[PDB]
RNA sequence: UCACCUGAUGCCGCGCUAGUUACAUAUAAAAGCAUUAUUUAAUACAAUGACAAAGCCUAGAAUCAAUUGUAAACGACUUUUGUAACAGGCAAGGUGUUGUAAGUGGUUGAGCAGCUGCCAUACUGCGAUCCACUGAAGCUUAUCCUUUGCUUGAUGAUUCGA
RNA sequence: GAACCCGCAGGUACGGACCAAUGGCACAAUACUUGUUCGAGCGAACAGUGGUAUGACGCUACGUCCGUUGGAUUAUGCCUG
RNA sequence: CUAGUCGAUAGAAUAAUGUAGGUAAGGGAAGUCGGCAAAUUAGAUCCGUAACUUCGGGAUAAGGAUUGGCUCUGAAGAUUG
RNA sequence: GGUAUGCGUAGAAGUGUUUGGCGUAAGCCUGCAUGGAGCUGCCAUUGGUACAGAUCUUGGUGGAUAGUAGCAAAUAAUCGA
RNA sequence: GGAAGACCGAAACAGUUCUGACGUGCAAAUCGAUUGUCAGAAUUGAGUAUAGGGGCGAAAGACCAAUCGAACCAUCUAGUA
């Protein structure tokens, strides 16, 4: 989160810290063609695609070196990323279709008849 | 609509270049040509031709002479069919008597 | 908008209640008989929301980007955009600012040299500076004032409902 | 010898600000200028701001313009008892 | 000039404080441990030079004047006399 | 070393666990999911036997930052191909 | 007439005051301003001597390979508390 101090445009994202990461937006731009050039094998028209599900993890760091005060050494590890993307079509979402369990016997139906049958309910 | 037009501009350049120090004035004054072009043109890849260097780096870094007469030539990109197609061509017109030398466009489209 | 009175429309006379007496009934019983138990819930009240149902009313902003400059470490904050009242680039006027350019020409001169010629005693090619054309000249909004002169000009994206 | 009560004039320190004038700092814009290259004539060409003098926008202090009125009630005097 | 380099992360931006280069009207050590950072002086010619001296100094003492550019005359030589 | 005609590619050891349970408690038993070749219970013995610690040794890994600190000395780079 | 361990000064070296610049540096001692000698007790490349309770020291217990009131490296050394 910071220290990236401000920039103006991120008010569409409602908290005012943002950046424009040149190297981080190269490597997804080709990759989102390396995604976009795989549904065309499958014959799907790509307009009806939207981004489904996307995460980014870490990986095996390097070790370059830096040289510092009084003679000593500290690592300079730049830590790479894996980028994983799945692109689905314009689908739906579902809640559930549910059912209920009764178990009726001799002395439970009449109370329903006491409020529905013998007493005529006006709608 | 044609927009290949070619005007005979004029410029104040020191007025563009207060609030910068010297030693960057004036190789600022050619990356503040690239705002001076497109505020009158709109188009993007302002290819500054090498004739304009030998009057801007003429006195040296300390002062560009305060008044140039650049020819804005919005010339179409013949090839390299990138999404941009209209770029501007600049040259150098070394007139020297600057009082009432009016800015205009009467310029045939093949000089 | 709201309760009250009144101008006055109209005619509910739709439905009132009490006391005594008679009548036509329908309904109403969950052996549960030391029964309650995670105590229903209908009615009704309001709260609702959803679904196809129900008529009506309705015809915008914000947000950055791009600006500008009364703001400024950034963001925020003041503004701006008519086929052009303006924005905006220029020129032009005015304000100032060093002091009087280059260009010629000059009685402008310390003089020294060339011919100083035979007479006219001359031309300068030399001359630091001074004088005229000259309060000239360049600078002037970038964080100036001025427009009836001159040209440029709209076609973006992104969010939001009681 | 009442700087009595008060009125008048002023002044100190901080306090809040602005810039018309005046002080500062410099449009490193411009005039005289040394050294070197630009062949000679313009420049301010480069000496990490050559040095010099005046110098407008601002910004600033040494300058400027400003900074006040209601209500309880101690100390206390009295009021009536 | 001759040879060779732009190699020190970048385009941008005028906040403090810091980092180094500065000038600031008055007075000029009050400042602070203390004249320490910092300012004047600086080259050369012409004088003009104090006390103490081992008579070699102190001596650049201090205390001063003078210093462009441009136009000229006066002087310091060599060979053939 | 004795032992249970001990289970074991028709899934044995550890690894996870929002399956289930026994103890006062240390600890097991159990289901599913990996996994691929060996394992435990009674009773005799016994060894370098159970770890939160030692400014503990070694190997991953945090927050700060995983994008802050700062990459500011050597005049300074520039358009077009 | 140009002698002296004579003077102001430059690459050679030194390292003073600022107690200024970084003090997770440019660095296990350096950069930038300042200051001293500068024709000899000067400055220095190579060769060679000198050895751990000693070498060497225009003398501080400095220096002896980033260690110096005794190094530096393996042991008697899992030395004792």
């Amino acid at each position: 989160n910071g220290g990236v101090g401000r920039c103006a445009q991120a008010k569409q994202w409602k908290t005012t810290q943002g950046r424009w990461p040149k190297k981080s937006a190269e490597f997804l731009l080709q990759l989102l063609r390396n995604a976009e050039a795989n549904a065309d094998c499958k014959g799907l028209d790509a307009d009806r695609l939207v981004v489904h599900h996307i995460q980014v993890n870490r990986a095996q760091c390097l070790r370059r070196r830096t040289y510092r005060a009084h003679g000593r050494i500290n690592p300079y590890m730049s830590s790479p990323c894996h980028v994983e993307v799945i692109l689905t079509e314009k689908e739906e979402l579902v809640s559930k279709a549910t059912d209920d369990e009764p178990a009726k016997k001799k002395l439970s139906k009449k109370k329903l008849q006491r409020q529905k049958e013998k007493m005529l309910r006006s709608e | 609509i044609n927009e290949v037009v070619t005007r005979e501009c004029t410029i104040h350049l020191a007025k563009r270049v207060h609030n910068i120090g010297f030693k960057k004035r004036a190789p600022r004054a050619i990356k503040e040509i690239r705002k001076f072009a497109e505020r009158e043109m709109g188009t993007t890849d302002v290819r500054i031709d090498t004739r304009l260097n030998k009057h801007i780096w003429s006195k040296g870094i300390r002062s560009t002479p305060f008044r140039i007469r650049v020819r804005l030539a919005r010339r179409r990109n013949d090839d390299e069919d990138s999404p941009n197609k209209l770029y501007t061509y600049v040259t150098y017109v070394p007139v020297s008597t600057f009082k009432n030398l009016q800015t205009e466009n009467v310029e045939s489209s093949d000089d």
